[PDB]
Formats: C-alpha cells, sequence, structure tokens
C-alpha cells in the first residue's frame, strides 16, 4: 500500500531520496533545512532534523552503506553540506566553497571505485571531490564546460582498471559525456545536441550485464529521449523520443533493473513510461 | 568399599593394550588382530566406538595417547620392528591416517610412550635389545617429519620403561628404564637416565640394584607435589621406592612400600595422580588396590576379580 | 548480489557470489599478527617458524586455537569464539585476569 508522510515544512518540498534498504525518507525544501524522517513499519517519525544552509536546498542524495551513513546537500549558497549520523545523532561534517553560483545537482559515484560526490558549478564547470580519508576531501573542477552551467550530473555504471565515466547536461540545449583520462584529468569524448530548449535533468540507466547503455534526458521542451548505444565501441547514441510533454520535463528516474523511466513535468503528474515489445513506450499509469 | 561394574562393550576377545584421554570422553584399544580401534564415551557416558583400522603386520605391542596441548594424536608400537604414528582426521565420520611412522629399530619394539609436555612433542621407544631412541620433531605443526634426538642403551633386556615426570625447567629431566631379562645372575633391573642440559646427553644417574626379580612394567606417578616423586615396579613382589635428590644429582633411594597380596608376577600397574593410591594388577587375575593411610602407611584398599 | 544485499539477505549474497570465478580480490590494509606462545616472536600465520609450534593458546581452555577467535585490541588477549561468548555473556572482566574491561574497550 501507500504510506503518507507529512512534510511539516514551511516551504514546498523539492527533493527526495530514500535509503539503500529504505528506512529514512529524507525531505528538502526552500526553508533552509533538510531533515531525516524514519519510515520503518509504515511509520512517520522525525528522527533527526538538520539546519545548516543559507537559502533553498534543491537536492539530497545518499551514500552506499559500505562507506557509512552519509548524506549530501546542495544549496543555493554555492556550498555542499555533508551530514553524518554518529552515535545516533546527526551533525554536520564538511563544507565547500568552490562554486561561484548555486550548485545545480550532486550525485554519488558507484561504490565499486571509491567515494566521489560530483557536483556541477552553474557558471561553466563542475566540481568532483573524492574523500582521501582522515577527513581529507579534494576538489577538482572542470574548466568552462557548459554554456550557462550544468544542471544534472549522471553517473555511468561500473564496467569491467575501472574506466571512470559520467554524463551531464544543462541549459545549453545539449548533453555531453565526460570521460576521466588515465592521467587523471577529465577529457571530453563526445557531444550530443538534440534538445530544442534547456535541458533540466539527465539520467543514466543502471546496468545488469547486457551489452547496451541507455540515457533518459529531460528538457525544457518536454522531450524524453532514451538515448541508446547498442555497441561498446560505436559511441553512436541513437535517440528516440518517447512522449511530448506539455511543459518542461522536470525529473527522470529509472528502475532497479532498467525497466521503467519515471518522469514528472509541469502538469503536477507522474507518468510511469515503460517501453513495449514493439520498441515504443506507453504509460501504464 | 570396592564396587565393580560391567558395561556393554562389543569385543571379540582379549586385546593387547588400551588407553584413555584427559577429556574423559575418548578411549582407544588395540586388539590381538593387529587393528586399532577407538571408543568414545558419550555425553550420557556410554562408550561409542569411532574407528577401527589395522596398524601393522606385527602385533600391536602397546598404545599410548598424547597430550591435548599438541593435538589429537595416538602412538602405536608394533612387534614388527616398527612404530606407527596415526592421527585421526574427520571430513563427518573420522578417518585415522598414519601421517608418520618409526621403524629405525632393527628388532621389535617393546613399548613407546609420550614424554613430558615440557620437552616439546617428543617421544621415545625401547626395544628388547636394551636400546632406547628418543626422537624429537621440532615441527609441531607437521608430524610427518621426525628427528632422532637421542638414543640410549641400557645394556640389558628392555621391556617396559617410563620417562620420569620431571618436566619443569627448574630441574633436570630424567627417565627410568626397566628390564625383564631372565639372567640367572643378579643385576640392576632398573636404571635412572637423566638428560644433562650442559652435555645435551642422558647419563645413567643411578642403577636400581634393589630390583633383580623379573619386572613386567614400570609406573611412576605424576608428582604434582613439592619435594619429589616415587615409582613402582611390576614384579613377583611389588615394591615402592622414594628418591631423595641431594653431573647427575645423587638421590637417596629407599623402600616406601612393599606389597605381595597378588602373590604373582605383576604385569600391569594402575595410575593415580593423587598419589595416595598405589594399585597394580598381578598375574593372579585379581585386581589389587593398595593405598597409603593416615599413618602414611600403604595398605590394601580394594580387591576385585577380572570377571 | 547487489540486489540481494539491498533486500537484506547477507547470507544469500554470500551463497550467490560463491560461484564467481575471478579471485576474491584480497584487501590490503592493517593485519593482525600474533606473538608466539613459546619464543615470543611475531609470527603471521597459524604456526611459528622457529619452534614450529602453536602461537596462540586459549585463555579459557589453555589449548591451541586455530579456527574462529575473538580478541580485544586493548589487553592483547584472545581465545576461542564460543568460549569467549560463554565467558562474556555474564562477566564484565578479562578471564585473563588483567582487569581490562573488554566489553567497553573493544566494542568500538
Ligand atoms: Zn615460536
Ligand atoms: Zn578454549
Ligand atoms: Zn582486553
Amino acid at each position: 500500500v501507500i504510506n503518507t508522510v507529512d512534510t511539516s515544512h514551511e516551504d514546498m518540498i523539492h527533493d527526495a531520496q530514500m535509503d539503500y534498504y529504505g528506512t529514512r525518507l529524507a525531505t528538502c525544501s526552500s526553508d533552509r533545512s533538510v531533515k531525516i524522517f524514519d519510515v520503518r513499519n509504515g511509520g512517520q517519525i522525525l528522527i533527526a532534523d538538520l539546519r545548516g544552509h543559507e537559502g533553498p536546498v534543491w537536492q539530497v542524495a545518499w551514500a552506499h552503506p559500505m562507506y557509512g551513513n552519509i548524506l549530501a546537500s546542495c544549496s543555493y549558497d554555492r556550498k555542499v553540506i555533508i551530514w553524518r549520523e554518529e552515535n545516533g545523532t546527526w551533525e554536520k561534517s564538511h563544507e565547500h566553497a568552490g562554486h561561484d553560483s548555486s550548485v545545480n545537482s550532486v550525485c554519488w559515484a558507484p561504490h565499486d571505485y571509491g567515494l566521489i560526490l560530483a557536483c556541477g558549478s552553474s557558471d561553466g564547470a563542475i566540481s568532483l571531490l573524492t574523500y582521501t580519508g582522515e577527513g581529507q576531501w579534494e576538489v577538482k573542477k572542470i574548466n568552462n564546460a557548459h554554456t550557462i552551467g550544468c544542471n544534472a550530473v549522471s553517473w555511468a555504471p561500473a564496467v569491467v582498471n575501472y574506466i571512470k565515466r559520467f554524463a551531464s547536461g544543462g541549459c545549453d540545449n545539449l548533453i555531453k559525456l565526460w570521460k576521466e583520462e588515465e592521467d587523471g584529468q577529465w577529457k571530453e569524448e563526445q557531444k550530443l545536441e538534440a534538445h530544442s530548449d534547456w535541458v533540466r535533468d539527465v539520467a543514466w540507466a543502471p546496468s545488469i550485464g547486457l551489452p547496451t547503455s541507455t540515457i533518459a534526458s529531460c528538457s525544457q521542451d518536454g522531450r524524453v529521449f532514451i538515448w541508446t548505444c547498442d555497441d561498446a565501441s560505436s559511441n553512436t547514441w541513437s535517440p528516440k523520443l518517447l512522449h511530448k510533454f506539455n511543459d518542461v520535463v522536470w525529473h527522470v528516474s529509472w528502475s532497479i533493473t532498467a525497466n521503467i523511466l519515471a518522469v514528472s513535468g509541469g502538469d503536477n503528474k507522474v507518468t510511469l513510461w515503460k517501453e513495449s515489445v514493439d520498441g515504443q513506450w506507453v504509460c501504464i499509469s | 568399599m570396592f564396587v565393580a561394574r560391567s558395561i556393554a562393550a562389543d569385543h571379540k576377545d582379549l586385546i593387547h593394550d588400551v588407553s584413555f584421554d584427559f577429556h574423559g570422553r575418548r578411549m582407544a584399544t588395540c586388539s590381538s588382530d593387529q587393528s586399532v580401534k577407538v571408543w568414545d564415551k558419550s555425553e550420557s557416558g556410554d562408550w561409542h566406538c569411532t574407528a577401527s583400522w589395522k596398524t601393522h603386520s606385527g602385533s600391536v605391542w602397546r598404545v599410548t595417547w598424547a597430550h591435548p596441548e599438541f593435538g589429537q594424536v595416538l602412538a602405536s608400537c608394533s612387534f614388527d620392528r616398527t612404530a606407527a604414528v596415526w592421527e585421526e582426521i574427520v571430513g563427518g565420520q573420522s578417518h585415522w591416517v598414519k601421517r608418520t611412522t618409526l621403524v629405525d629399530s632393527r628388532t621389535s619394539v617393546t613399548d613407546v610412550k609420550f614424554a613430558p609436555k615440557h620437552m616439546g612433542l617428543m617421544l621415545a621407544t625401547c626395544s628388547a635389545d636394551g636400546i632406547v631412541r628418543i626422537y624429537e620433531a621440532p615441527d609441531v605443526m607437521n608430524l610427518s617429519q621426525w628427528s632422532l634426538q637421542h638414543e640410549i642403551s641400557c645394556k640389558l633386556s628392555c621391556s617396559c620403561i617410563s620417562w620420569n615426570p620431571s618436566s619443569s625447567r627448574a630441574h633436570s629431566p630424567m627417565i627410568a628404564v626397566g628390564s625383564d631379562d631372565s639372567s640367572p645372575n643378579a643385576m640392576a633391573k632398573v636404571q635412572i637416565f637423566e638428560y644433562n642440559e650442559n652435555t645435551r646427553k642422558y647419563a645413567k644417574a643411578e642403577t636400581l640394584m634393589t630390583v633383580t626379580d623379573p619386572v613386567h612394567d614400570i609406573a611412576f606417578a605424576p608428582n604434582l607435589g613439592r619435594s619429589f616423586h616415587i615409582l613402582a615396579i611390576a614384579t613377583k613382589d611389588v615394591r615402592i621406592f622414594t628418591l631423595k635428590p641431594v653431573g647427575p644429582t645423587k638421590f637417596e633411594i629407599h623402600i616406601v612400600a612393599q606389597f605381595d597380596n597378588h602373590n604373582s608376577q605383576v604385569w600391569r600397574v594402575s595410575w593415580n595422580i593423587t598419589g595416595t593410591v598405589l594399585a597394580s594388577s598381578g598375574d593372579d587375575g585379581c585386581v589389587r588396590l593398595w593405598k597409603a593411610n593416615y599413618m602414611d602407611n600403604w595398605k590394601c584398599t580394594g580387591i576385585l576379580k577380572g570377571n | 548480489g547487489e540486489i540481494l544485499y539491498r533486500w537484506g539477505l547477507r547470507e544469500k549474497r554470500a551463497e550467490v557470489l560463491k560461484f564467481v570465478s575471478c579471485p576474491p580480490d584480497p584487501h590490503k590494509g592493517i593485519e593482525f599478527g600474533v606473538y608466539c606462545s613459546h619464543c615470543r616472536s611475531e609470527v603471521r600465520g597459524t604456526q611459528c617458524a622457529i619452534c614450529k609450534g602453536f602461537t596462540f593458546q586459549c585463555a579459557i581452555c589453555h589449548v591451541a586455537v586455530r579456527g574462529s577467535s575473538n580478541f580485544c585490541l586493548t589487553c592483547g588477549h584472545g581465545g576461542h569464539t564460543s568460549h569467549m561468548m560463554e565467558w562474556f555473556r555474564t562477566q564484565e572482566v578479562c578471564p585473563t585476569g588483567c582487569g581490562c574491561h573488554c566489553l567497553l574497550e573493544s566494542t568500538f
């Protein structure tokens, strides 16, 4: 069934992500506060509340438990507020000031190659920061990548070194894939441009072992294209629009084993657009 | 105050030798069929056989258990000029495998026993030729390889010898060699062999001239005391002697007890860690138990028949 | 396996990843050696290399311990796993008699 949780915040909630097992349904709003609420056994308890930002908070993303119970908060104040829970209490642990504009989104690396909370700087670049242990986190930034600023950073899944990879997008009406080189400095490898308007969210689909990679890109024009590459060396993303959103497509999230692409737009509605046998995608909501 | 009981034990006929374990739940028997069997006492107390396997072509002379500090190990001595070291391994039924053996002796081995725990996992064997060789394998984790640490000749027919319980490094080690020669001339049926730490050798500390009668077995109890210990001789007349330590350190040997209630040649002797009981089994076929009293006087305490 | 782990069946993921082929990829980090029981040498393994004997003796049974073993990092004593579970189910002090309250000195 469905369990309803009251946000009880002075401002509208604008983000949400649950725990890996799922017990800790976090909420973030523009009230300069992101909190933690436990949801076990169909409950709603304000287990812990945090308040350490300056203005709105747009995103909240989690960590793999193998590196501990760690959150990640993005705020308009051009800062990242990492919160940990130690000894049953929540407390701030880190901060950054490496961005000249409001941080758009922050998403975590896949755990198989360490901890990296990559975030974008909404002027021309991003900020990749990998904790080096003993409270040492180092920020390595891009150099004038996006035209007006990246919007969402999507993390490529692991492959059989490690060949780090991720994708990003912004209001440049294009989506670009960014590949980290062996020397350690990221070098661009491809560029895709099909969105008639600003691109809001880019999502990378998780992998199960098949020889394919899929990306779902939202945009201000309302196009939800499932960019696919049937070969591991072709690098030829073949787009295929799935729907015509009336307003700007806001979010895009994929399923546990890459089945359903969740989308929410300006209609205050959620469409569970799942593909079909004939290659089309039809909403089953 | 003697109580005798009978338990449900499945066996064909008389066996060669038997042993037990400090845990109280493990026991072993070697039958005349040149096969090695193990019977384990259950939690309810019932003794359950766990293994049965042949040992060697020669008849199994004697069986000696090992110290729990070194692992589940059993020692076998064969009348075929060979000694067998077999270790039980369970993959869960057990499977006993002779991970090592010792056949350096040209003639049949009379007996072999485990040495003191304070000298490492070392053991010795004495054959009928009067030669006893002590082999000490440094590899506690690997029982396959054995190194012949020492060899000693008693110059008399050796049948049953027991290493002295002097284990602590605060003193020196000693070993008591027995004999069963039927020489018409009288001689020392026993001798005291103590290892010299400085000389790295064992020398005849003293030859027990007090024993000339045929001796079947030698038993010296564990000390666990203060001053010294005593030993026993299994012969026609059982006698107990106390050593009073003064090269090898001189000791004053004097009779502490003398019992002949069996009126036969004593074959096997009982064991008593407490030290207040000195019991032995004579050839009369009736179990003889004797113990010290409040007057520090050894006297017969219990008696039972073999049946 | 990484779906089962999220579900909450840590045993089941172990059974599934039993059948992977490519090594276990051993971890490199801090290792726990043992002072030997006879010659007091630091030996990294089940048996010493000088006296070739057992290096760890049980503080409860006073027998060689080879399988599962628990220890505290404070008082430097350990023993058999079941034996320490039995001993610490009731007591709050070191059956090695050193006075180290391991229940609070090793629960980190
Ligand atoms: Zn050692
Ligand atoms: Zn133990
Ligand atoms: Zn301790």
